[PDB]
DNA sequence: TACCCCCCCTTCGGTGCTTTGCACCGAAGGGGGGG
């Protein structure tokens, strides 16, 4: 005898009614399969047979239940779902393994048909209304209304996830010895006590749990490891995913490239060092899903690294609140990191991947940086703490960085760690003019109309050269002069410029850039010995910068 | 037996709707104490998701304070709660405070939770607790008394407050008293001795309303009187090469936006050939006056500046090196109210970002004295680099609202 | 012909100073995963 879950209050967007979308035509097969899983719920009590008043309708579906044999029942509820409230959604994140303590006994087990189990609010009931052709479309066929949370409706996740929570307050309150990690349905049970007081716990769980009608099959009841969880498989003292299918597929959509790019990144979670940027640079343009694509010769130099990282199986351990968190980074080359999470050497708790490329212009320092912010939050989200990191950066590296550089950067706690390829400043710019050095005073023009323009120079020795250049803007022609300035000087040189454009980007010392031309300054800047820079406003007749601006203008 | 005040959003704006962001452990922990204890007290109640409202809470520590402080991101709900001057419950703001020997902040936040909040405004201050490793779904709970760190508390408040502070004021009619937030500024031109004494009569004066109709004992002395600004001069030199003439006429010509009847023509003269950085040149006669006029320029004040209580306050920081922080507060570009530089402040050669953090709140404490309002900041961080980190490092009740900018310097400009 | 969450990679349009080009950023749509 059930105390039944109160309701949840639901209304509809202001001044909006119900759907009337009328069900589309539905296939023999599922008809029939259908019509049977209907009258269950009726006879169950989960769905009511009234339909003379009720003017609304939903058009329905069925597919069958992931590696089963069962048939499950689908509404498409989007019009609903644009007509209902807007709900706040309790699931925050994801539960990772590798945030779970290590426990002597464990259990996993799921609610069985979740949803069903929950009462609709009463008055929002007759919203949920569809109809069924009885035999394909011979006769009328019947009208049904939703007596609790119905599958497809934008409320159903939250309302019953809520619920599932009230009802497992009081339990883990007068329980304080047992861990429960709910994710909608399924339940993880995790206790240090004797499996025989164990077992029990369980049992008092199921009890309360089938005292509020949600049931937990049997068929559903973990028992024995090793427990299937979230896509995890679970053993007492290790854990690690569920296989990964990899395609072998020898002709390639874009389909499977994002679908095999996709698994790649979920395999990064604990195989460390996968990679997927030639991967995902074959993906990268107008090319429709169907297209097929030829690999890059260094696109299948990855997959082929990638098979030898997932020819091996890893393994993750748990966490241990008493020792400390531990971060190591390694570039990768062609701004890609691999890190690894572990408290103990080579028992990895996890591992991750960052190569989000952000900005035109930026350096390696930057990325690590980067880098080094995701890992600080992911840890944040699974342990609650930040971690010691290891870097493979020299400290004087970044202090030269970070004390010089115009925005404010930080990293916490952290320490060297001689793993190369490191990572360093390629060239650093003269903080005062250089004695003795050539004065390289630099400008570039372009017409707006023709997109000809014009790029050079004139040094204090007489020097100079002018070059004409086809289809261009101001901002490159800026870069171009600089450009020939260190292309035509020694190895010490003072450049002049008045591109704000160009002094930002050469300023923050790029060391990669999707500019060309700009890459092309780099490699100019990294063979120099010393470089000045400095800035001057244009058009009040300076230097040779008035000389310069009527050069190319 | 107290009746709600009524309270709505500005018309046309829905609530707040803010995500929760990740807690660490130490600040879950003291979050699930703190609102436990609250809710046993009929100060906050559980609520589900039908509710659609969110506001970010986490928890900080103030300056040399060991327990824990509950402190709601309330910046969407109070941009979207009615503007009580409208109503005429806002507080006016004392030209006085600024100019008092010493001012100090007390926190008066617990006294608003003796107030009830109008049922149907409840649903807007709405926050999700979330859990390590997401072992739970969030636990939402919403407020039924006004809640620290609300635009709204101090506005319902001030009638009590100003009934409870009324015998002190009047014994002590010297004394400047400025409510904003959850803050007291207590503001005296007694010695320091006799100012702290002032200061502790009030705590007690405090706790007798309290015992009869994050603590109270916490608090901070400021000097308003001491407050230097930091104007904007140019170098002083015997001998300028020509870099040097370079940057002091780009400088001038930035500062030209500021003082009109700054000129460069006979400094630009000096720079027509076409000469190494490094050759020394003598400044012409022409040259020198004009460099001398244009110091006298400088130590003007700019002409047509002045407070406007309609606009909002601006302020810029630059990270200057060396642990120096320069900033100016503004409402019109070009028209700065006050400039100013931060040095050897806590984490300098070793931690930007609390640096910075410690500049906003210096930056915001001093705009609350002066003008009574808190500016919007333009930071010199990344946005990911500063939200992650700021929250580590924040020891004030309030929070200011800000953007991110990346302005390479290209003219020494507030810094020589 | 469905619903809610998280993640990465790409594209694309809105926004503001580097200005009418270019850089940045968030949204949305592809994929992975969970229920
Ligand atoms: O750091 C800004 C960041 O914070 C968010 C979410 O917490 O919004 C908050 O901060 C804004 C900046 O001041 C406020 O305007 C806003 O009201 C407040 O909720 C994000 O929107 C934003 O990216
Ligand atoms: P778990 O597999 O056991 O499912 C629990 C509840 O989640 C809802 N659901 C699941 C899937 C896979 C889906 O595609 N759409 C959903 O709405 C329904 C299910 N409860 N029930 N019945
Ligand atoms: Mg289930
Ligand atoms: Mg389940
Ligand atoms: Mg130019
Ligand atoms: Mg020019």
């Amino acid at each position: 005898p059930i105390s039944p879950i109160e309701t949840v209050p639901v209304k509809l967007k202001p001044g909006m009614d119900g759907p009337k979308v009328k069900q589309w035509p539905l296939t023999e097969e599922k008809i029939k399969a259908l019509v049977e899983i209907c009258t269950e719920m009726e006879k169950e009590g989960k769905i009511s047979k009234i339909g003379p008043e009720n003017p609304y309708n939903t058009p329905v579906f069925a597919i069958k239940k992931k590696d089963s044999t069962k048939w499950r029942k689908l509404v498409d509820f989007r019009e609903l779902n644009k007509r209902t409230q807007d709900f706040w959604e309790v699931q925050l994140g994801i539960p990772h393994p590798a945030g779970l303590k290590k426990k002597k006994s464990v259990t996993v087990l799921d609610v069985g048909d979740a949803y069903f189990s929950v009462p609709l609010d009463e008055d929002f009931r007759k919203y949920t209304a569809f109809t069924i052709p009885s035999i394909n479309n011979e006769t009328p066929g019947i009208r049904y209304q939703y007596n609790v949370l119905p599958q497809g409706w934008k409320g159903s996740p939250a309302i019953f996830q809520s619920s599932m929570t009230k009802i497992l307050e009081p339990f883990k309150k007068q329980n304080p010895d047992i861990v429960i990690y709910q994710y909608m349905d399924d339940l993880y049970v995790g206790s240090d006590l004797e499996i025989g007081q164990h077992r029990t716990k369980i049992e008092e769980l199921r009890q309360h749990l089938l005292r509020w009608g949600l049931t937990t099959p049997d068929k559903k009841h973990q028992k024995e490891p090793p427990f299937l969880w979230m896509g995890y498989e679970l053993h007492p003292d290790k854990w690690t995913v569920q296989p990964i299918v990899l395609p072998e597929k020898d002709s390639w959509t874009v389909n499977d490239i994002q679908k095999l790019v996709g698994k790649l990144n979920w395999a990064s979670q604990i195989y460390p060092g996968i990679k997927v940027r030639q991967l995902s640079k074959l993906l990268r343009g107008t090319k429709a899903l169907t297209e097929v694509i030829p690999l890059t010769e260094e696109a299948e130099l990855e997959l082929a690294e990638n098979r030898e990282i997932l020819k091996e199986p890893v393994h993750g351990v748990y966490y241990d609140p008493s020792k400390d968190l531990i971060a190591e980074i390694q570039k990768q080359g062609q701004g890609q990191w691999t890190y690894q999470i572990y408290q103990e050497p080579f028992k990895n708790l996890k591992t991750g991947k960052y190569a989000r490329m952000r900005g035109a212009h930026t350096n390696d320092v930057k990325q690590l940086t980067e880098a080094v912010q995701k890992i600080t939050t992911e840890s944040i989200v699974i342990w609650g703490k930040t971690p010691k990191f290891k870097l493979p950066i020299q400290k004087e590296t970044w202090e030269t960085w970070w004390t010089e550089y115009w925005q404010a950067t930080w990293i916490p706690e952290w320490e060297f760690v001689n793993t190369p390829p490191l990572v360093k400043l390629w060239y650093q710019l003269e903080k005062e003019p250089i004695v003795g050095a050539e004065t390289f005073y630099v400008d570039g023009a372009a017409n707006r109309e023709t997109k000809l323009g014009k790029a050079g120079y004139v040094t204090n020795k007489g020097r100079q050269k002018v070059v004409p250049l086809t289809n261009t803007t101001n901002q490159k022609t800026e870069l171009q002069a600089i450009y020939l300035a260190l292309q035509d000087s020694g190895l010490e040189v003072n450049i002049v410029t008045d591109s704000q454009y160009a002094l930002g980007i050469i300023q923050a010392q790029p060391d990669k850039s999707e500019s060309e031309l700009v890459n092309q300054i780099i490699e100019q800047l990294i063979k120099k010995e010393k470089v000045y820079l400095a800035w001057v406003p244009a058009h009040k007749g300076i230097g040779g910068n008035e000389q310069v601006d009527k050069l190319v203008s | 037996p107290i009746e709600t005040v009524p309270v709505k959003l500005k018309p046309g704006m829905d609530g707040p709707k803010v995500k929760q962001w990740p807690l660490t452990e130490e600040k879950i922990k003291a979050l699930v104490e703190i609102c436990t204890e609250m809710e046993k007290e009929g100060k906050i109640s559980k609520i589900g998701p039908e509710n659609p409202y969110n506001t970010p809470v986490f928890a900080i520590k103030k300056k040399d304070s060991t327990k824990w402080r509950k402190l709601v991101d309330f910046r969407e709900l109070n941009k979207r709660t009615q503007d009580f001057w409208e109503v005429q419950l806002g507080i006016p703001h004392p030209a006085g405070l600024k100019k008092k020997k010493s001012v100090t902040v007390l926190d008066v936040g617990d006294a608003y939770f003796s107030v009830p909040l109008d049922e149907d405004f409840r649903k807007y201050t709405a926050f999700t607790i979330p859990s390590i490793n997401n072992e739970t779904p969030g636990i939402r709970y919403q407020y039924n008394v006004l809640p620290q760190g609300w635009k709204g508390s101090p506005a319902i408040f001030q009638s009590s407050m100003t009934k409870i502070l009324e015998p002190f004021k009047k014994q002590n009619p010297d004394i400047v008293i400025y409510q904003y937030m959850d803050d007291l500024y207590v503001g005296s031109d007694l010695e320091i001795g006799q100012h702290r004494t002032k200061i502790e009569e009030l705590r007690q004066h405090l706790l007798r309303w309290g015992l009869t109709t994050p603590f109270l004992w916490m608090g901070y002395e400021l000097h308003p009187d001491k407050w230097t600004v930091q104007p904007i001069v140019l170098p002083e030199k015997d001998s300028w090469t020509v870099n040097d003439i370079q940057k002091l006429v780009g400088k001038l010509n930035w500062a030209s936006q500021i003082y009109p009847g700054i000129k460069v023509r006979q400094l630009s003269k000096l720079l027509r050939g076409t000469k190494a950085l490094t050759e020394v040149i003598p400044l012409t006669e022409e040259a020198e006056l004009e460099l001398a006029e244009n110091r006298e320029i400088l130590k003007e004040p700019v002409h047509g500046v002045y407070y406007d209580p309609s606009k909002d306050l601006i302020a810029e920081i630059q990270k200057q090196g060396q642990g120096q922080w320069t900033y100016q507060i503004y409402q019109e570009p070009f028209k700065n109210l006050k400039t100013g530089k931060y040095a050897r402040m806590r984490g300098a050669h070793t931690n930007d970002v609390k640096q910075l953090t410690e500049a906003v709140q210096k930056i915001t404490t001093e705009s609350i004295v002066i003008w009574g309002k808190t500016p919007k900041f333009k930071l010199p961080i990344q946005k990911e680099t500063w939200e992650t980190w700021w929250t580590e490092y924040w020891q004030a009740t309030w929070i200011p609202e800000w953007e991110f900018v990346n302005t390479p310097p290209l003219v020494k400009l507030w810094y020589q």
